[PDB]
């Protein structure tokens, strides 16, 4: 503190409408936890299956291109 | 043989039920993972040569060893090499209870204890 500039520097720091913030940082933890699954589900439901699945046969049809029967 | 098929009929189910996830091994379940080595032990036991027919007796000893997990400890290759080592000590030491297997194939508690001495024996004391 000085007379012409104010500052305070803090690590963690919110506004205390009670003595403890536990019970309102717990719902931001509940947000962050829950948005990281749904995310780690999206990807792997997204990516891994269906590209997979797409390549799975392809070369049975390329390989009968010039077949007359 | 009646008796010790079913081990691997569901071993080669459980294997077949993960083809697409095979080359993504980094993202997989440690027990998928489990599941697709014992897949992949039994798919290289499947393997035989030509003009080499085997006894019911040598299919019953191969069979039960893969089924209890002794083969497991070995790697993916030297499996053949494991397997007719095997099989040769078993001819070679155990005449009696192979040609009672041959003529018989009857499956009891006294016929189990003796195949898994005899497997037991052969898993230490000697090599490939």
């Amino acid at each position: 503190v000085q007379p012409h500039v104010v500052t305070v520097l803090a690590d963690t720091a919110i506004r205390a409408d009670n003595l403890d913030e536990a019970a309102i940082l717990e719902a931001r933890k509940n947000a962050e936890q829950l948005l990281a699954n749904q995310k780690s589900d999206l990807d792997s439901a997204a990516a891994l299956a269906a590209l997979a699945e797409t390549a799975a046969q392809l070369e049975t049809i390329r390989k009968i291109k010039n077949r007359a029967q | 043989i009646k008796k010790l098929s079913g081990g691997i009929r569901t071993a080669l189910a459980q294997y077949r039920e993960l083809a697409a996830f095979a080359q993504f091994a980094s993202d997989l379940d440690e027990a998928t993972r489990k599941q697709l080595e014992h897949g992949q032990r039994v798919t290289e036991l499947m393997k035989q040569k030509q003009y080499a027919p085997y006894s019911i007796a040598d299919q019953a000893v191969s069979v039960y060893a893969s089924n209890e997990g002794y083969m497991a400890d070995v790697e993916v290759k030297k499996i053949v090499d494991f397997d007719a080592a095997l099989i040769a000590y078993f001819r070679s030491e155990y005449a009696p209870l192979m040609k009672q297997i041959d003529e018989t194939g009857d499956y009891n508690k006294d016929i189990e204890a003796a195949i898994k001495a005899g497997i037991e024996s052969f898993k230490a004391t000697q090599t490939y």
